[PDB]
DNA sequence: ACTTTCAGGGTGGTATGGCCGTAGGCGAGCACAAGGCTGACTTTTCCTCCCCTTGTGCTGCCTTCTGGGGGGGGCCCAGCTCCTCCCCATGCCAGGGTCTTTTCCCCCAGGCAGGAAAACAAG
DNA sequence: CTTGTTTTCCTGCCTGGGGGAAAAGACCCTGGCATGGGGAGGAGCTGGGCCCCCCCCAGAAGGCAGCACAAGGGGAGGAAAAGTCAGCCTTGTGCTCGCCTACGGCCATACCACCCTGAAAGT
């Protein structure tokens, strides 16, 4: 029950970087499930990638190719 | 021995390039001048947001390109944020910009 | 009478000051234990690299902006300025994410 | 241990050869890195299916152009076919 | 004897989505694709199956985008389509 | 032939499309929306299929060059081969 | 060798595409066998449901109607192919609740 | 000639739909759906090996390339079916 | 229905991968503050939601007249095949030039304090 | 509109910390040699894509009646915003244990190249 530490004043910021002005008290629930689908999506990759390669831990290497796959490429992590 | 990159007048691993290819598995044979090629195109790539992310550090007041530069760059520019359209950034942030809507009277 | 700022000074400040940095605006100890538990679903006793996460996380701190700026635009299209679940919904449905 | 590799090296030179008076952190050298490695990919992948399509054993300089122009929009693919059209004349012609 | 207006609309919009013929006149969308390649390049060739292809691409595209454009004129409250719900849907679909 | 071919796309015939996608009323502006969003979408997809046939050194444009420039851009087009 | 492991798509064809696809330098011999087995079961999966398309409109021959309507209609089928065009297959009969007359 | 899975799709019609048939323009659509999925999880494996370092394309990476690609039920009856098949191909 | 093209049985080699030994770099785990961030409360102000109205643009209908569908035919350039053989790319080896990892130190970025300026809001 | 009042930005000073250069190594880049093989070119061929002819009839375009729907205006109530205060818990640090993973060595067998043929599929 961690998807709670998605606090409201942080939704609040990332509301306000993407230039929110008001925000509706229903929307961090909201904001909370599609995070977890969006990490859902990339973690399970992820861990697939994990257990192809044999290894015991994910790697930066393996987060990137889980983006990757899901036309979500990020750059920096490596490459 | 003349490096082919020295010869050419490019900066990029030519030779490695070549190799990459070959071991890539992107063709049964590889082209003299498909490295070459390659190489100068990544170099140009490299070369346009090297500068422009130089041009946003320098529009900050700072002589050290972050990932910050490279994003501002990016998203500033309409054709590598065409390019980029479906890249993350690293600790680049957003740009900025407000709707008009919300901005007082 | 006390000194107070009429509601929207405020907002907009926060929105000038959130667009103008690049810092992570998820607290890193909660967002570990969460991508923590969401990968306990997919095999257990695992094991996660720093840069793993922070390339997680980075994801994601982009990824709800990016939403965030759809359902703003949902919302200004709407006649409102207040974002809201149907506007997410909207958003999300259009770019194809979940129908 | 293991000896990794990378573009940092030639990154370095080119952006002393175009920013000679300013710098570039470690985490913006990591960047570049894969965004080389990425479109060294975008545009292998493209040239290889290129020269399947035309039932082509060799990937070559034509095809290379022929991925870049269906990779980069407008005056990037322009530019791009440009420079490597000069410097693959120059390497053979020299 | 005259119907509403409304029930005639939904309708043709039955009729129109029971059906998979091509919408579009033939001979004027061709006139049309052969208009927009000839500034790619001058004496080109076509396939009647490459100029098939191309308007059932163009007529899928189309109606997905009329699909979401509705989506955005229920948002607004209103049930006529318009340019600012055409201009939100692609919008938001990332093609401008 | 070669000029003005757009209007080619006439209001009923958009006007079926939109019946086809769902839509009860239209604006009267939406034909001309609709003619330049088909205008632009025709213009980058015949510009990957004459890349895809200048490749070949061919003088025709196929169904295997239309299929291939709609793939690369996402939108995959069965039934013409591939 | 397609008889061999029991399957209606050919072994030696797959093996052939993937040795000349250039996929790697290298290919194993289970690769082949895998691959004519899942192709297979992804044509029987789209075949299925667009035939019993074609049954609930009382026909006896296959349309790109037919596979559309059974590929939008299944939610795993439609997920894969979410970006196919698929050409005289038309659209899923969908009226929104509020345009319908009250 | 151009070869085609058309003989191979009408076999296994005739094993789930025994009575119904196919119109040519639907086989048409399904060789494009083979060819272009073929694409997909052999591209998938190839970049596998890659990233592994490996040399081999073999029944561990389509397996991968399988489940990465297909969703949900559909990976558990596609990885269900290789598996079935390379174990009677050895045995 | 024929054929012609390609997949299968057998041989030989070798190179890629499988298994055991290893050592160390980093990932997990545990205290411990303690200040920075978060949670609950309160005022109230402004935003949202409904209602009315109207005029105006959209729709249903009719009629006419076009121009798209439906063939039929000629031709002539463009896409496919076949064979030659030659120039390009490949396999292998030798030596060094370049790229890679460690070390350091100094200039650039970070933190803080002080003051000035620029918006905000009651008035 | 003045003015008090916050919040933010510039400038200066101290500091820390990470990038740019120096030094050595280790790994494959490039040159030299031998060689098979794929594609560039020339000829033949054939087929389909363009252009034109004719017709006609279903659909588009213009005009009118009429009607219902979007957009402006009004009101109210309720629900976030902003500020305040109390609490708690990230996190920066320090420290340890131990695991796992990249490497290294040796060899074991699966795959590639090749020779022939009989069978499978495409017209």
């Amino acid at each position: 029950d961690n998807i709670q530490g998605i606090t409201k004043p942080a939704i609040r910021r990332l509301a306000r970087r993407g230039g929110v002005k008001r925000i509706s008290g229903l929307i961090y629930e909201e904001t909370r499930g599609v995070l977890k689908v969006f990490l859902e999506n990339v973690i399970r990759d992820a861990v697939t990638y994990t257990e192809h390669a044999k290894r015991k831990t994910v790697t930066a290497m393996d987060v990137v190719y889980a983006l990757k796959r899901q036309g979500r490429t990020l750059y920096g992590f490596g490459g | 021995a003349k490096s082919r990159s020295s010869r050419a007048g490019l900066q990029f691993p030519v030779g490695r390039v070549h190799r990459l290819l070959r071991k890539g598995n992107y063709a049964e044979r590889v082209g003299a001048g498909a490295p070459v090629y390659m190489a100068a195109v990544l170099e140009y790539l490299t070369a346009e947001i090297l500068e422009l992310a130089g041009n946003a550090a320098r529009d900050n007041k700072k002589t050290r390109i972050i990932p910050r530069h490279l994003q501002l760059a990016i998203r500033n520019d309409e054709e590598l944020n065409k390019l980029l359209g479906k890249v993350t950034i690293a600790q680049g942030g957003v740009l900025p910009n407000i709707q008009a809507v919300l901005l007082p009277k | 009478k006390p000194h107070r700022y009429r509601p929207g000074t405020v907002a907009l400040r926060e929105i000038r000051r959130y667009q103008k940095s690049t810092e992570l605006l998820i607290r890193k100890l909660p967002f570990q234990r969460l991508v923590r538990e969401i990968a306990q679903d997919f095999k257990t006793d695992l094991r996660f690299q720093s840069s793993a996460v922070m390339a997680l996380q980075e994801a994601s701190e982009a990824y709800l902006v990016g939403l965030f700026e759809d359902t703003n635009l949902c919302a200004i299209h709407a006649k409102r300025v207040t974002i809201m679940p149907k506007d997410i919904q909207l958003a999300r449905r259009i770019r194809g994410e979940r129908a | 241990r293991s000896r990794k590799e990378s573009y940092s090296v030639y990154v370095y030179k080119v952006l002393k050869q175009v920013h000679p008076d300013t710098g570039i952190s470690s985490k913006a050298m990591g960047i570049m890195n894969s965004f080389v490695n990425d479109i060294f990919e975008r545009i292998a992948g493209e040239a290889s299916r290129l020269a399947h399509y035309n039932k082509r054993s060799t990937i070559t300089s034509r095809e290379i152009q022929t991925a870049v122009r269906l990779l980069l929009p407008g005056e990037l693919a322009k530019h791009a076919v440009s420079e490597g059209t000069k410097a693959v004349t120059k390497y053979t012609s020299s």
